[PDB]
């Protein structure tokens, strides 16, 4: 929806990936905004596209090709348009604000696409520092949350594939604002490597619906009779959370200094004294570090792209699958003897408003620059082959928002912009090797 | 030089406290929808 | 550590190991953990006398570990920073 | 502690037995509380090869075997904390 | 039916004539009187049974605690 | 709709499960003595939410800016709305230029 | 262990537990002295193997030694 | 001392391990080391070692004065060096024996 | 610290375990313990010939287990 | 209907309650194996043994009565 903080998130990992960005004076950094109008409107109205290398919880780095959109309602081309090129849509919802129109219509889409969704709950501080709510309401808010959405996804397919709740590691907690995206499991690890040997995913389970820790016989009740236990997320996770926040807010430089050094977070002492809000930025930093539970849910909930490329053949893909273009598809074959199938979804604009970028999503081939190829319109069919236009490639580029990376080539399953052939595409276009077989169809 | 002041809570805490006449109670900004710098820049310019 | 970070980076690829009785091992590596301990996938086991035999799913124990031939591309892998108490080397914005 | 010995005592000739038979004999740099010795301008023999000399080297604190040490140095003095 | 732990079975021993096992084919016989928490033991007057075979004497004995396979009588 | 529920399968899944560590900070509670003030400063005019600043000279704060650009109280004399009107006239255009 | 440091991008030659060789560059060490060599060649007695980059564990180092070094104002009145 | 338990801090760790010198195995080092006795190794390659003990660590980590170091192994023949000063690793000693001076 | 071995894939099913000394036994997977300790029950043994013996249930110590091995599609 | 995960460390201890004779194999003596009833553990599990036989390949059974055995060397542990 909008405003719900979807530009913070991509924010939250440009700041460690790029160290020389430094947050501006008087607002957020929004990064992936890249248009003077969106800066006056403190909005986003364009869908900029943004590839970088994350990290795993583990250690691993990924590659996500995230593609930043619009929260206003009459914006929802830069919506629908992306995610007909993408393998999942990682869904940002204001703890707050709650479900809105528009994440309503995002769920339902979505769904009816087989698209697979991470839940982000954003905004997280605001119970804390805003609402001021105590721990067991606001877990009551974030369930309440959850169940909306769960809600909204079974009023399209009550099928069990689709069911976001953080015991399947398909939801993360975040405060993009204060830079912490967490979920059960990464916070679990953060309690284990510090604590000793017990397996993350077991402990991890046991942190969501009324499982309550009994604090003298160390077990995982049921019900807790009377008022013999007290929630196993509230006890583990937000009371926690709470303190953590307390302690930097409500200026206890002693108290929060031993407490951080038991954690080996050692502060310089002008640090102590800043103003609340980098100080809990700083302290949020600190203690979570690179925000690896998103990158975790979003690496393990969202497929991909090879493995993804039967269901995006058999949804986007029209023409037969037995054919050898077909074929190519399902395998996306990286090798120069295969067939070159890519898909333009959006156009962006140059700096200059001279000419366009074609965003495009390499089905299967290989591409070079200088490379000659013909474009398919809208309604490229054997009836219709007049819709074929002839073009060349003039530069290939990967994406990064406020700048790109030019590459002389690029392989299948990677999202580039493509410089040179804008002209005969309005819309939608399938981008097609010249010298292929015949009877050549349109996504 | 008298250049950077570093203030505790229960003094800024205090200080708010008496000065409480003199600064507004709105922490929203939504207040100011159609009446803020650039809607009156706009006016200017098309002269409503 | 770096080193097992570039191991747990490795994890999806085709990785060959050879253990403490000398016979090597080629298939896809699954899992990996802090000690090293391994899963793996259609295996292509090469004995110390030479004898080619095949394995579906292992999960080869840490400490009977020789060295790993790693994929030549994880070489631009990057070796991040690690403070005193963090125990895995991630980028890092705060203090250090 | 003792390991602290080792370290205390530094740029002196020491012969060294590793684990595995080889000889190496040189002049320490640093050795390590946790026994990481190094060597510069060493004499490396190993077990039934032709010697062979190399300018540094390193050896893991589970490889050494025992220490050939010279006649040269106060050692009532050099152990005590 | 009452089980007696490692340490607790060694130090209600200390002082009896006892034969312990090397990792290595060599079986030792003699008396304990003392031990620490690491189970490597101290011998008095102890004899070396090589291969089963009274051959020499050698007095007080301290073995290091990973040599030994097990320690009887 | 789920045959059983994730919370008795998490349970029932090693009923005897034990975990020795304690919370985070547990000594502690989540309200401190002066979190309360704290918490009011957070979101308070600007001059009164920062705890470091700049000592600005005695002329350069205006102390009556919000009385102005802030809408007029209803039920004034006509002197007073232009008053109000004619100030904030003169911040638009120092603004503006 | 801050010389350790020192031999980051070096070209070692290290003698391992089975009798081995391997060189090639230095890209990481750890805490348990597991080390990350780039374009690894083999020494089993001489013959030469290709390995490309190799991780080496802890307890298999035997010893180490350096062969190369690393690959490599404004005005006045 | 009534502090096996093995669950200690640094202090009481270090009571503990003085008196596993005090009354422990590793007693014999202390009254070779002021009785100034001879003391035989057995390595664990076959290694025959006596001489002057100096200084041990828990690790049995010992520094040596003096010594005597002979092996046996064509036909078996036994054969000797003496060596001034050692630092032998307690990780390879596998017996102590030793020859009372007096 | 130490650190939980991933192996709740691997719990009730049909598995071959390779200790060290060229030995080998069947079974199916029960528990296992930080230092990788594994508990097999109706388990079955090779030996260098080929014959099977029946052995049991097996409580395998962590430190001698090489590897671990499930044959199924 | 699934069955629960049984720690090696209770295992041991049902095998010392219910006093059910094991066949302790050894870290690399191949031949060499011990018999008898378990009567003790520890957290590192130094097993001491009761009745201990030593049985190698063919069978030369030698008594050793009560013996404990460092758990440095135990490869496996027998159910009878
Ligand atoms: N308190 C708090 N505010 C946040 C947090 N995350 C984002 N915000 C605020 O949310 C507002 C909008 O942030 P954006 O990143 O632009 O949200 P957006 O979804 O990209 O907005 P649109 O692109 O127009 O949909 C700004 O005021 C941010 O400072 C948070 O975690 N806590
Ligand atoms: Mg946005």
């Amino acid at each position: 929806h909008l405003h719900h903080g979807k530009s913070a998130l991509l924010d939250l990992l440009v700041y460690y990936t790029h160290p020389d960005t430094k947050p501006p004076k008087r607002r957020s950094l929004r990064y992936t905004d890249t248009h003077y109008l969106e800066r006056e409107r403190v909005m986003s109205i364009k869908s900029t596209p943004l590839t970088l290398a994350v990290s795993d919880m583990k250690g691993k780095t990924f590659a996500f090709q995230c593609i930043d959109t619009p929260g206003h309602v009459d914006f929802v081309d830069e919506v629908a348009a992306p995610m007909a090129i993408s393998d999942g849509v990682v869904l940002v919802v204001d703890v707050i604000e709650g479900v809105m129109i528009n994440t309503t219509r995002i769920i339902k889409h979505a769904i009816l696409h087989d698209m697979p969704i991470v839940l982000v709950l954003n905004k997280v501080d605001r119970l804390i520092l805003e609402l001021r709510l105590p721990p067991n309401d606001a877990y009551h808010k974030l369930r309440h949350v959850i169940d909306e959405v769960n809600d909204n996804i079974c009023q399209i397919s009550k099928d069990l594939k689709y069911r976001v709740s953080p015991e399947l590691g398909n939801v993360c907690f975040a405060s993009c604002d204060l830079g912490y995206c967490f979920t059960l499991s990464s916070f679990a690890k953060l309690y284990i490597d510090r604590h000793g040997g017990i397996d993350v995913d077991l402990f991890s389970k046991r942190l969501w619906g009324d499982i309550y820790f009994d604090s003298k016989t160390r077990k995982f009740a049921k019900q807790s009779l009377d008022g013999s236990g007290v929630r196993s997320f509230v006890h583990f996770i937000l009371e926690p959370l709470y303190k953590l926040h307390t302690l930097t807010i409500s200026d206890e430089a002693e108290k929060l200094k031993k407490h951080l050094s038991s954690f080996q977070i050692y502060l310089k002492p002008k640090d102590y004294l800043l103003d609340p809000k980098p100080l809990l930025q700083l302290i949020c930093a600190s203690f979570f570090g690179f925000p690896v539970g998103f990158v975790n849910a979003v690496t393990r909930h969202i497929p991909s792209p090879r493995e993804n490329a039967a269901r995006k053949a058999s949804q986007s893909y029209i023409g037969p699958i037995n054919s050898s273009i077909g074929k190519a598809i399902l395998e996306m074959s990286r090798e120069e003897s295969a067939p070159l199938v890519m898909h333009v979804t959006k156009l962006y604009n140059t700096v200059d408003a001279n000419n366009f970028y074609a965003f495009a999503r390499v089905y299967s081939g290989q591409v070079k620059k200088g490379q000659k190829v013909k474009v398919l319109g809208e309604n490229y069919s054997l009836e219709d082959e007049e819709d074929m236009v002839v073009a060349h490639i003039a530069e290939i580029c990967v994406p990064c928002a406020r700048y790109r990376l030019h590459v002389d080539g690029a392989v299948a399953g990677m999202l580039v912009l493509l410089g040179g052939v804008d002209n005969s595409i309005s819309k939608t276009a399938t981008i097609v090797s010249d010298n292929l077989k015949d009877d050549p169809y349109i996504f | 030089t008298y250049r950077r002041w570093k203030l505790n809570l229960p003094q800024m805490a205090n200080l708010h406290r008496l000065g409480y006449q003199l600064l507004s109670d709105l922490r929203d900004d939504n207040y100011f929808y159609l009446f803020n710098d650039n809607s009156f820049f706009t006016a200017k310019a098309l002269n409503v | 550590s770096l080193c097992i970070k570039l191991l747990h980076e490795t994890q999806g690829h085709i990785v060959t190991m050879e253990l403490e009785n000398g016979s090597t091992y080629r298939g896809k590596l699954i899992e990996a953990e802090d000690n090293m301990n391994c899963q793996m996938r259609d295996i292509s086991v090469t004995a110390r006398d030479g004898r080619v035999s095949h394995l579906d799913q292992v999960y080869i124990r840490g400490s009977h570990i020789r060295f790993l031939i790693v994929p030549d591309m994880l070489r631009n892998a990057p070796m991040f920073k690690v403070g005193p108490g963090r125990s895995v080397p991630l980028p890092t914005r705060g203090r250090r | 502690k003792l390991v602290r010995f080792l370290m205390k005592l530094t740029n002196e000739t020491v012969s060294i037995e590793l684990k595995n038979g080889t000889i190496v004999h040189g002049t320490i740099t640093s050795v390590d509380m946790q026994m990481n010795t190094h060597l510069k301008a060493v004499k490396m023999t190993v077990k039934g090869r032709e010697p062979v000399p190399v300018e540094t080297l390193s050896i893991r604190g589970n490889n050494i075997r025992y220490y050939i040490l010279p006649d040269s140095l106060p050692l009532d003095t050099l152990l005590i904390d | 039916f009452v089980p007696v732990n490692p340490k607790p079975f060694l130090q209600g021993l200390i002082g009896k004539p006892v034969l312990v096992r090397l990792k290595w084919g060599q079986e030792y016989k003699g008396t304990l009187q003392s031990v620490d928490s690491y189970m490597n033991l101290q011998l008095l007057n102890a004899e070396e049974l090589v291969d089963g075979v009274k051959t020499g004497d050698l007095g007080e004995i301290l073995i290091r605690c990973n040599n030994v396979l097990w320690v009887g009588e | 709709e789920l045959d059983t529920s994730p919370e008795d399968s998490a349970i029932e899944e090693d009923p005897n499960f034990e975990i020795p560590f304690d919370p985070f900070f547990h000594s502690e509670d989540i309200e401190f003595e002066h979190t309360a003030s704290a918490l009011i400063l957070l979101w308070a005019p600007h001059p009164f939410n920062k705890r470091s600043g700049a000592t600005k000279r005695a002329q350069d704060v205006p102390l009556i800016k919000h009385w102005y650009l802030e809408h007029c109280p209803p039920n004034q004399p006509v002197k007073v709305r232009v008053s109000y009107q004619k100030l904030l006239k003169s911040h638009v255009m120092n603004k503006l230029h | 262990t801050t010389k350790m440091v020192s031999l980051l991008n070096h070209s070692l030659n290290v003698t391992t537990k089975d009798g081995r060789t391997f060189v090639g560059q230095l890209l990481a060490f750890d805490g348990f002295m597991n080390l990350v060599l780039s374009d690894c060649q083999e020494y089993r007695h001489e013959e030469k193997r290709m390995l490309g980059l190799v991780i080496l564990r802890g307890e298999f180092i035997v010893s180490l030694s350096v062969q190369g070094p690393p690959p490599m104002l404004l005005s006045g009145p | 001392v009534d502090k096996p338990r093995s669950e200690l801090s640094e202090i009481e760790l270090a009571r503990l391990e003085e008196y596993e010198f005090s009354a422990g195995p590793l007693s014999v080092l202390q009254q070779a080391v002021k009785n100034h006795d001879q003391v035989l190794i057995n390595c664990r390659n076959n290694k025959k070692l006596l001489a002057r003990v100096k200084a041990f660590d828990r690790h049995s980590n010992m520094v040596l004065e003096n010594v005597k170091e002979m092996w046996t192994e064509g036909k078996a023949i036994n054969k000797d060096r003496f060596i001034s000063k050692m630092f032998l690793r307690g990780d390879g000693v596998v017996l102590v024996v030793r020859i009372p001076s007096a | 610290k130490a650190g939980a071995p991933d192996l709740k894939k691997y719990l009730d099913r049909q598995v071959f375990v390779q200790l060290n000394g060229s030995r080998k036994v069947y079974g199916v997977l029960r528990g296992y313990d930080i230092f990788l300790n594994i508990v097999l029950e109706d388990s079955i043994e090779e030996k260098v010939d080929g014959e099977k013996v029946k052995i049991g249930s097996v409580a395998i110590r962590g430190n001698s287990v090489i590897m671990i091995e499930t044959l199924d599609k | 209907v699934q069955k629960v995960m049984i720690p090696p460390i209770n295992f041991i201890f049902k095998l010392l309650q219910q006093h059910t004779p094991v066949s302790i194999w050894l870290f690399e003596q191949t031949d060499i194996r011990l018999q008898g009833q378990i009567r003790g553990f520890d957290e590192f599990m130094n097993i001491v043994l009761d009745d201990a036989v030593q049985v190698d390949a063919k069978n030369n059974k030698r008594e050793l009565g009560r013996i404990l055995l460092k758990g440095d060397n135990i490869t496996l542990i027998q159910a009878i």
